[PDB]
């Protein structure tokens, strides 16, 4: 649960950012490494699983970007679905993305199109 | 002379960002240390362009300007480098479309971010062909090839593949001056990140979309591709869709 504790810290640091810089591009690259340094405390968790881990990678970008989700989970398979991204934001998106799940270890799916981009993480 | 120190301090209260303010201290450092009447002159006059910009890329160009001038210690070493962002700046004080003044800063500052001289030499090739042509399709297709042929010099391709892509570019250019439809357009930036990457694809032409299969990207690529891909589609008016799933990245392109 440990896991959960550092979640609520770094999207403080999510959150301050946002306004402190409100720069399109230096909150995105920051908020990524956040997202990251998320993934990094739970991987060294063998308690911690591994999908839920990424998905709060996920959710720890989506606020700190200021769109919404929505989570549909079907067994082993869980769909987010993140609507209202620019260019910045989607390339920025996918980066956490595929950083978070290389460092914990899922296979992500992951199709953009306009502004919507739907991720979805197995293991 | 000094006095310029003053003038960029004051951007870095001012701004929020933390690139403008790593710069602009980092002129004036080096500004203060450069003795040449012609860069003290340049610095100064950036500076005092950005502290009346509300924009954060119209301030990081200048400031990258003020930069490569006083650290090159003399103005004749950075001509070509100085008149690639005189461009990209022109061409954003007349254009009003949000499109092209953010495409053209973008491509200047990538551009300015990486060294290889072939690449600063396709964009500022590219941008005298922009700034000349009053036609708003051209001028928005150049900016998307020449930021994607920009991203490719800044993640750092080889030597023969970017000469492939300047190729594409060249092709690129030269179908927008003769009418080339945005969805052809948005497959031949494809097509430079395909032979700029070293990799492969096939081109479905079904019906009135177009589906292309990529493989063999790594995932610093992948990120290259989308944000080419997203950036030249959006000065096109295209509608896209990118399905990652492992190195395969398929593209479907609409109008």
């Amino acid at each position: 649960e440990a896991v959960r504790r550092r979640f609520e810290e770094l999207l403080r640091e999510a959150l301050a950012f946002r306004e402190r810089t409100g720069g399109r591009r230096e909150t995105l690259e920051h908020a990524v490494r956040l997202a990251r340094e998320l993934a990094e405390f739970a991987a060294s968790h063998p308690e911690f699983n591994r999908q839920e881990a990424v998905l709060l990678a996920i959710e720890l970008m989506v606020r700190a970007m200021g769109v919404t989700m929505e989570t549909h989970r079907s067994g082993n398979e869980v769909k987010v679905v993140i609507k209202g991204l620019n260019i910045d934001e989607q390339v920025a998106l996918y980066r956490a993305v595929r950083e978070t799940s290389k460092i914990m270890g899922v296979e992500t799916e992951i199709e953009v199109e306009g502004d919507t981009q739907t991720i979805v993480v197995r293991e | 002379k000094e006095e310029i120190k003053r003038l960029a301090e004051e951007l870095k209260e001012k701004t929020k960002n933390e690139e403008i303010k790593r710069l602009a201290e980092e002129a004036a450092e080096l500004a203060e240390r450069s003795d040449d009447p012609e860069v003290l002159e340049v610095v100064k006059k950036a500076l005092e362009e950005a502290l009346k910009s509300k924009n954060e890329e119209k301030i990081e160009l200048l400031l990258l300007v003020a930069v490569l001038v006083a650290e090159a210690g003399s103005v004749d070493a950075v001509e070509e480098k100085l008149e690639i962002a005189l461009l990209a700046l022109k061409l954003a004080e007349e254009s009003k479309d949000p499109r092209i003044i953010r495409g053209a800063l973008r491509a200047a500052i990538a551009a300015l971010r990486s060294d290889d001289p072939l690449a600063l030499k396709t964009v500022k090739e590219a941008l005298e062909r922009a700034r000349a042509s009053k036609d708003e399709r051209l001028i928005r297709a150049i900016l998307a090839a020449a930021y994607a042929f920009a991203l490719l010099a800044v993640a750092g391709a080889s030597a023969e593949r970017l000469k492939e892509a300047e190729a594409i570019v060249k092709e690129l250019i030269a179908a927008a001056e003769k009418g080339a439809s945005p969805q052809e357009l948005v497959l031949l930036v494809i097509e430079m990140m395909v032979k700029g990457m070293g990799v492969t694809m096939e081109t479905h032409r079904s019906g009135n979309e177009v589906k292309v299969v990529i493989k063999g990207l790594h995932e610093s690529q992948q990120e290259v591709l989308l944000e080419a891909v997203l950036f030249a589609a959006e000065l096109m008016g295209v509608r896209v869709r990118i399905r990652f799933k492992g190195d395969t990245v398929t593209i479907v392109v609409r109008e």
